[PDB]
DNA sequence: ATCTCCAAATATCCCTTGCGGATCGTAGAAAAAGTGTGTCAAACTGCGCTATCAAAGGGAAACTTCAACTGAATTCAGTTGAAGTTTCCCTTTGATAGCGCAGTTTGACACACTTTTTCTACGATCCGCAAGGGATATTTGGAGAT
DNA sequence: ATCTCCAAATATCCCTTGCGGATCGTAGAAAAAGTGTGTCAAACTGCGCTATCAAAGGGAAACTTCAACTGAATTCAGTTGAAGTTTCCCTTTGATAGCGCAGTTTGACACACTTTTTCTACGATCCGCAAGGGATATTTGGAGAT
């Protein structure tokens, strides 16, 4: 498999098939699906790494939507990348505006 | 049906938003704002449904509509 | 015993900002959707997950809008959100003219 | 047999593997997996759409790892992009070696 | 090299609408931008619609529901009728 | 009638639009009526803007249309304004508008 | 000697600028700022004259619209004077960050 | 010669004119630096993308289209300079 | 009320520029003509799953009681931003000499892709079992009254 | 400040179910092969972008004066929140009724591709001439002052 030859867990063949069926361009070079598969892998690795700790902090061995929401929103860059996305069942970061609090 | 979205329901929503005190006229505004929101999303969703010559509104139909309005939703088929 | 005004409300904020449960009763919300759908196309069915999709999106939207509305209220030295606040939030969002 | 109930297709397993590599003792719910599948499909589409435009803008008939790369620079914020360009470039380097 | 533009057509539609009115260079560049933009927005959605329904071809149908999705109500009713009217007449030939 | 536009009773170039759809990778195949419909819709929209910008030009005692006219036309029209709600017309300026509270009293 | 009350010239200034469409930021200064920023991303870049023009048209339209919203935020707070916190409220609701 | 502090070229009167077209009648003295900051972040985001299109085309001259394509990416389409 | 008067508007002479209408030779693309070739509309079909029926309770929605404290209005003054003036900085305008570099051009060919056979990763389906649900108890963090 | 009461957090333990590891068949990725064209390099170039300047003067900068806006301080009618009573319907459990979504199979034909012919539309160069924006003087609407 091309993934192995590339040291990736993500399907380089599938990504290549999807790049050809999506009508992105008349042709797709050989390195494009590899490069894309690697990026996709990195980003999901990045999310799971933080969602996992959220699950840990919340004392749970299983990552649930709420954890992915905390990982995303407490992370500046992931929050930017998903600024227009809504994670179902994610809720919101606990946050009360100072002036609302009692002295 | 618009009244189905009850006052206490609107309070909880505003609470998640972090609202502490709510003027009494907010409930009617929210109902008006929710209706416009649903109308827009459902309008586009039903357009996809008809284009596919179907009579059943699918989750994907809704997700595609939510993506058109710039409100991409994760969890139902993205 | 009586908790002072704001105290229970503040309590409620902490409670809901810690859970992910939908806050609008399901059946009511479903009727609204069908009524609205009906005004654009008669004779229509809905996959159960379709209605749920709309609710997730509808609530995430209202919740975020209240966050904006609340800031505007606060912007005006107030602690009580009002229509003018919701209206200002939507006007700046570009949701309104 | 004969009438097979179609056949969906997701990133669920490649996801689960990655989850093991970073959190060996951490599991994942069906809903969260659905969210992860959406994220991957979403990112893929965003990246290819750009590369596609890059290709067109530059009157080229092909989407190479070069269009994937700058599409990544346009789509991803600061640090995430730098790293992503690291993993992609590395994958391509390694992959070509393997003969 | 050559440089395509909708200029000639835009002048044409302008004369039908305001026979004694001209348009400046910059205003035409804007008009050309408008056309290339709306085209992009329409072809783009039609593209998605076809993909969503596992189709290999973009037909006047995908262009139609793409027009209903993109244009604000009213501008769409009219575009839809000018569109349907043009295809109806066109098919009436060959 | 030779040209497809001629056949469709259109000013906009059906032939160019069909080619643009094909060279844009939107789908592997493009139906015969797709570019007629799209050319009719594009022709319609520019007629609507030229019309409105044309009236704006006459209001400013003008015979020629410039960006400002297209801007006034677009922003004074609820539908076009929404269609171009996220577009900026170079050299269009803004609509004359002063919040009340700012007016002398 | 004659003196208009404060705010009278402000109003005619709003009418003067709302009637016209010419760029309001000096041309060379804007261009230098553009070249300084690009240079921090890459060195030895050159710009077409129109590329800078486009940037200035986009920047001024952006700022003009930010000030409109900023004013609405000031007015919402019962003021008539825009302040940093009005711009901040405006950018926060717009989802603009950094 | 090294380029420094050019955000200052964006003078007080120029920012004032902008606020007028935007209908503002009274301006706090703290607005000018707030605007320079905001404008800077804005040009940084757009220019960053304009330069990425340039570098990808293997060019050294940022073109009107790189800017136009960059603005479109940021959800701020511009009419009048191509595309 | 009634006059002084500042800046936008109005009006006259001058002229250069950009625009609508021409007239022209032509590269390149649309059309007309031939014909391969696969996408898709129809058509009978199976079953997933959407709608619907019926009875009961429980907790959420609604209504009521009471007054805490928040929003709106009034008065007031140090603050600070607008208006106008004076000075002269450095943008704007205009012609320029020099080359960096964007963009057309042309043949070698590495590289993507189509067709086909083989090998196999990953999807549909399963079920024990443990993480999480959920109910009752003990502890812990705070608010509100004395 | 300190002391009694509420509710959330936390500990405890038994039930529920969806995680997550297995099994089995297969749709799709891979392998060896024969094919051509989009891509890359090398050579040629003139549009135009950078650096520069020389005189003009338009506009920025900085300071004085003070009008009036911001906002601190105070007030109190009453809109809201909290807690208790009353009224209502959403949620949940056991499944039939059958709608209409989706699998299968298929061949006419709509659309792709190719080659030749017809012609549209763009680049270069000329024209009647009103649209037009600047240099310069006068009239006009009304903000501000006697
Ligand atoms: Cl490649
Ligand atoms: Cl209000
Ligand atoms: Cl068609
Ligand atoms: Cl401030
Ligand atoms: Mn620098
Ligand atoms: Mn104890
Ligand atoms: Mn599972
Ligand atoms: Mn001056
Ligand atoms: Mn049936
Ligand atoms: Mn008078």
């Amino acid at each position: 498999t091309r993934s192995s030859r590339a040291g990736l867990q993500f399907p380089v063949g599938r990504v290549h098939r999807l790049l050809r069926k999506g009508n992105y361009a008349e042709r797709v070079g050989a390195g494009a699906p590899v490069y894309l598969a690697a990026v996709l892998e990195y980003l999901t690795a990045e999310i799971l790494e933080l969602a996992g700790n959220a699950a840990r902090d919340n004392k749970k061995t299983r990552i649930i939507p709420r954890h992915l929401q905390l990982a995303v929103r407490n992370d500046e860059e992931l929050n930017k990348l998903l600024g227009r996305v809504t994670i179902a069942q994610g809720g919101v970061l606990p946050n009360i505006q100072s002036v609302l609090l009692p002295k | 049906n618009i009244q189905g979205i009850t006052k206490p329901a609107i309070r909880r929503l505003a609470r998640r938003g972090g609202v502490k005190r709510i003027s009494g006229l907010i409930y009617e505004e929210t109902r008006g704002v929710l209706k416009v929101f649903l109308e827009n999303v459902i309008r586009d969703a039903v357009t996809y449904t008809e284009h596919a010559k179907r009579k059943t509104v699918t989750a994907m139909d809704v997700v595609y509509a939510l993506k058109r309005q710039g409100r991409t939703l994760y969890g139902f088929g993205g | 015993h009586r908790y002072r005004p704001g105290t229970v409300a503040l309590r409620e904020i902490r409670r809901y900002q810690k859970s992910t449960e939908l806050l609008i009763r399901k059946l009511p919300f479903q009727r609204l959707v069908r009524e609205i759908a009906q005004d654009f196309k008669t004779d229509l069915r809905f996959q159960s997950s379709a209605v749920m999709a709309l609710q997730e999106a509808s609530e995430a939207y209202l919740v975020a809008l209240f966050e904006d509305t609340n800031l505007c209220a606060i912007h005006a030295k107030r602690v009580t959100i009002m229509p003018k606040d919701i209206q200002l939030a939507r006007r700046i969002r570009g949701e309104r003219a | 047999k004969k009438r097979r109930k179609t056949r969906k297709e997701s990133y669920a397993i490649y996801v689960y593997k990655v989850l093991k590599q970073v959190h060996p003792d951490t599991g994942i719910s069906s809903k969260a997996m659905s969210i992860m599948n959406s994220f991957v499909n979403d990112v893929f589409e965003r990246i290819a759409g750009e590369a596609s435009r890059l290709a067109h803008y530059n009157k080229r008939s092909t989407i190479t790892s070069r269009e994937i790369q700058t599409a990544v620079r346009l789509l991803l914020p600061g640090e995430l992009a730098k790293h992503a360009v690291s993993e992609g470039t590395k994958a391509v380097t390694k992959y070509t070696s393997a003969k």
